[PDB]
RNA sequence: GGAAGGGCACCACCAGGAGUGGAGCCUGCGGCUUAAUUUGACCAACACGGGGAAACUUACCAGGUCCAGACAUAGUAAGGAUUGACAGACUGAGAGCUCUUUCUUGAUUCUAUGGGUGGUGGUGCAUGGCCGUUCUUAGUUGGUGGAGCGAUUUGUCUGGUUAAUUCCGUUAACGAACGAGACCUCAGCCUGCUAACUAGCUAUGCGGAGGUAUCCCUUCGCGGCCAGCUUCUUAGAGGGACUACGGCCUUUUAGGCCGCGGAAGUUUGAGGCAAUAACAGGUCUGUGAUGCCCUUAGAUGUUCUGGGCCGCACGCGCGCUACACUGAUGUAUUCAACGAGUUUAUAGCCUUGGCCGACAGGCCCGGGUAAUCUUUGAAAUUUCAUCGUGAUGGGGAUAGAUCAUUGCAAUUGUUGGUCUUCAACGAGGAAUUCCUAGUAAGCGCGAGUCAUCAGCUCGCGUUGACUACGUCCCUGCCCUUUGUACACACCG
């Protein structure tokens, strides 16, 4: 589309400005500590990341 | 200049992303796992595979390409990150390698029962205390079913599972759908710790023979 | 896709000189981190190269990874008019 | 030519961190240097609690994920060259070593 | 107003001005249609016909 | 789905058999005369003409417009 | 099984506490309405999809753009396939979107046929993975022997005991493999070890204040890396409980009750982990997970504007605020824990201090990438006054005016202040939930979501109880015996 129109809406904040770094989904993003992973992807990769279940 | 919390979390995220990238790229070549070692002004990445000839390629062209792409994508300083390909000792004791082997066999048209039995026999002959292979999906019919193959010892509860059990999960893209393959291998106690945990099972008591 | 001649020349030059190239899956990124060309054109040119077997494509964690092949090397050498002696830095 | 060299060690594994601290302390002692520490800072416990289900169905069950970061502080009263030599000893992976002055 | 109006409200007021100017004497101005639901009505717009 | 208004047709550039041919005039002696102005912009350079519109002159490269009264 | 026996469970009861169900409001669901009010889910759906949606998210609706349709063949084509664009009109629109006017560009495209690609499109009754549930209970299965023509059976049991298929034993079984336990994390004790200027104590030196004012006593502030030390704080290694000891009961057993001592005598407390076999339970709307089907340029792709997801005769679920004096308001007073924090750009995150302001807020110096700075870090409560049984100074719904902050945008109030208005509600029917000790309940705090919004969830601490420590009556679970015309298994 026209440069001034195509993708012209600001995306400086809100759920639409962030996505999962693993799958790109914009929902249920864990922003704590800079993980920037969705809860499903984080639960899949927790052991590799270094998070352990003690209780 | 970031805080320790974010530094460690970023290290873990980098490890996970590198593992996923290597798994995707080195699927057919075989990829048991990767290890990242950090040293002053130098970071070492070691690739574990059952076929290092494919990983290296001719005159290391493939490994050089992987090093270059890793350095460019992860913003590493040039001539600061280098890759190494190492043989995996007792590949039959690696759940990832066995899962990949079973995936290759199934993709080749081999019968599920024969392939699973062969994998179990290979694992057991490699010194495993026990093993378990599960195949799930649409087998022989439009109705999904699970196939379970088991032999030897196996534990499933408590802390010792995290060390005495090596497990993996892989998906096989068949013509009529996805097949789920789970490989679970129980290691054996190793005083040296190279081939197994360097800790005995909690409920194992040994009495020295009297003089 | 319509790509300016200068942009295609820059992309091909970088690919041949380095032998590898990545790209985040961001169609609207103004400029590729390693190449001055917009990210979308880099991604689409690499897709065109892959479609005819000049490159191998790997995708993981919302990123592209492209590795040049022998046919791709020959095509880039012919198109860039470089001497046969010059080869990608990977080799 | 004497300075208070500050060494900060951070790791996720207690055993490796403690072994590295002991090795550094013994190396400093072997040179007749003055060693203060190692000082153990309070453990940092990064915690993430996420729902087990990838959807909204079933009893709401939660996974408590913790990442523990252990930090140690060692002070040496000596020159930069000797501390640099001491820190050159082999360090296992997972332990970060930072050397500064004051 | 302190934050500053963007181009669209200025264009809308200019269009309303133009419509008012071209209105025949003793007659209402033509219809000016816009999507600007967040525009604030100022005294200058009194008497305008807006869609 | 149902449509009310007629389908819109995307713009297609009109075809001129020789647009360049009408930008120059050649005399018998061989002198060449240009029937259209040249954009003063350095980026456009020499050889870039400006359209002869009925109220202004338009340059197709840099978009510079000159209005004459 | 409205059959018997034994045992067990605050998702059962008993004895009780708080309650919920009644009121206002918040929030989810149905219905209704609508252009749309997107949609999954019906103990084991309903503050659940981490689902607190102004834009985005978004899947819905009304409109306008764009290709981000690779690759192959054919056509057109440098006498130009095709791109972009000033001005005017058109348009919601500084979208050349389109039209008029005609300039620029150069094989990158356009046209057609195949083949792709994308899709929060259908199918969770085609699937993988994950999660929930059966099911918090103690249960489950080979080998070799024994029985049976066989399906099957014994092992895996009469009894005692245990939280436990936990043990003692009995024994056509003997040996084993899972589950249980062990295990691991946190908490509780250590005046014992190592070590602390990113934690403290003690004494000293100086200084301020008070007291007889020199000397002495009390209380505060500042330094000593050559003042000492680790009780207080931190975190590594270890020790510590094993029912160890005493009295009774029990088979000279396994074990149980009580008791001194002890930090601890319910498995010390709380968790994590957790078998076999299953559900057409949920998820294709987490995934570049995925089969098939649909669509694929006037698009179910993508983007832009606007609206909606919140719409209100009504019904339901989880909740917040109350109905008051064991209180409300106004003073004075002073005790936590788990945690979280920056791109430095003039500056982005947590923010101290100073100034301005009634508040909300604003400005200026600065600290902290952190046991270094915010953090010198709460409320209920304690204390003294006013109020005086009056829907009252209880209650704070609804509404008016007006002022700030976040954001590109606040209207259908984003949120937060000021004055004003002052609804139901006077303890809640049938029914119904959770809970046995630092627990219930009350009180606040941190994190997740987050530009701005918490009545929600996940954790944290403070004050701190009543009742019981029993049973199978209700609702259910385990084992055994027994009946069956059930096996889609009594919702038969
Ligand atoms: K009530
Ligand atoms: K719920
Ligand atoms: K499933
Ligand atoms: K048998
Ligand atoms: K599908
Ligand atoms: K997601
Ligand atoms: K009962
Ligand atoms: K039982
Ligand atoms: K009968
Ligand atoms: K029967
Ligand atoms: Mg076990
Ligand atoms: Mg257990
Ligand atoms: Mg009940
Ligand atoms: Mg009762
Ligand atoms: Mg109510
Ligand atoms: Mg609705
Ligand atoms: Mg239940
Ligand atoms: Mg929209
Ligand atoms: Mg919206
Ligand atoms: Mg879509
Ligand atoms: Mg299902
Ligand atoms: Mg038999
Ligand atoms: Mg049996
Ligand atoms: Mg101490
Ligand atoms: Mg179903
Ligand atoms: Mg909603
Ligand atoms: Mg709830
Ligand atoms: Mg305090
Ligand atoms: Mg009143
Ligand atoms: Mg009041
Ligand atoms: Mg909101
Ligand atoms: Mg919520
Ligand atoms: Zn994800
Ligand atoms: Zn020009």
């Amino acid at each position: 589309g026209h440069s001034n129109i195509w993708n012209a809406h600001p995306k400086n904040y809100g759920p639409g400005s962030r996505t999962c770094r693993v799958c790109g989904n914009p929902h249920a993003i864990i922003r704590k500590y800079g993980l920037m992973c969705c809860r499903q992807c984080f639960r899949s990769n927790a052991k590799e990341i270094g998070f352990i279940k003690y209780r | 200049q970031i805080s320790k919390k974010r530094k460690f979390v970023a290290d873990g995220v980098f490890f996970a992303e590198l593992n996923e990238v290597l798994t995707r790229e080195l699927a057919e070549d075989g990829y048991s796992g990767v290890e990242v070692r950090v040293t002053p002004v130098r970071t070492e990445i070691i690739i574990r595979a059952t076929r290092t000839q494919n990983v290296l390629g001719e005159k290391g062209r493939r490994i050089r390409e992987l090093t270059s792409v890793v350095q460019k994508r992860f913003k590493f300083k040039e001539n600061s990150v280098e890759l190494y390909a190492e043989k995996v000792n007792n590949r039959g004791l690696c759940a990832v390698a066995q899962a990949e082997s079973l995936r290759y066999k199934l993709l080749g048209g081999l019968a599920v029962r024969r392939a699973c039995y062969g994998v179990l026999r290979f694992i057991m002959e490699s010194g495993a205390k026990g093993c378990e292979v599960i195949v799930s999906g649409k087998l022989r019919a439009q109705r999904a079913k699970s196939m379970k193959f088991k032999d030897g010892y196996m534990i499933s509860s408590g802390q010792p599972v995290k060390e005495y059990i090596d497990s993996a999960v892989r998906h096989i893209l068949m013509r009529q759908g996805v097949l789920g393959i789970k490989v679970k291998i129980m290691l054996d106690w190793d005083p040296k710790g190279k081939q197994g945990p360097t800790t005995p099972l909690p409920d194992l008591v040994t009495i020295h023979s009297p003089k | 896709m319509i790509i300016s001649e200068k942009n295609r020349r820059e992309i091909s030059k970088y690919l041949f000189q380095e032998g590898v190239c990545y790209a985040k899956k961001d169609y609207n990124l103004a400029k590729h981190p390693l190449i001055d060309v917009p990210n979308l054109q880099v991604i689409k040119l690499m897709q065109s190269f892959k479609s005819k077997e000049y490159v191998r494509e790997t995708f993981a964690w919302m990123h592209y990874y492209w590795y040049l092949t022998n046919d791709g090397i020959e095509f880039l050498r012919t198109y860039l008019n470089l001497p046969s002696e010059i080869v990608p830095a990977t080799l | 030519q004497i300075h208070k060299i500050r060494i900060t060690l951070s790791s996720k594994n207690v055993k490796n961190l403690e072994k590295v601290c002991a090795d550094l302390v013994r190396g400093a002692k072997d040179k007749r240097l003055r060693v203060k520490g190692p000082v153990r800072m309070p453990t940092k416990v990064l915690n993430i609690t996420t729902r087990k289900s990838p959807c909204g169905e079933g009893t709401n069950t939660w996974d408590r994920f913790e990442l523990r970061v252990h930090k140690r502080v060692i002070d040496l009263f000596s020159s930069a060259d000797v501390v640099k030599q001491i820190t050159s000893i082999t360090i296992e992976p997972g332990v970060e070593v930072e050397v500064t002055i004051a | 107003f302190q934050r500053g109006l963007k181009r669209k409200p200025m264009a809308l007021i200019k269009k309303l001005r133009k419509a008012k100017r071209e209105a025949p004497p003793g007659e209402k101005p033509e219809v000016v249609r816009t999507h600007l639901r967040n525009m604030i009505i100022v005294p200058e717009m009194i008497g305008s016909v807006i869609g | 789905k149902t449509y009310t208004k007629p389908k819109k047709i995307k713009h297609k550039k009109k075809k001129v058999k020789l647009a360049v041919l009408q930008f120059y005039k050649v005399d018998d002696s061989g002198k060449v005369q240009r029937l259209r102005k040249e954009c003063p912009n350095a980026e456009c350079g020499a050889g870039t003409f400006m359209a002869n519109h009925f109220d202004r002159h338009y340059c197709g490269k840099c978009g510079l417009t000159y209005v004459y009264q």
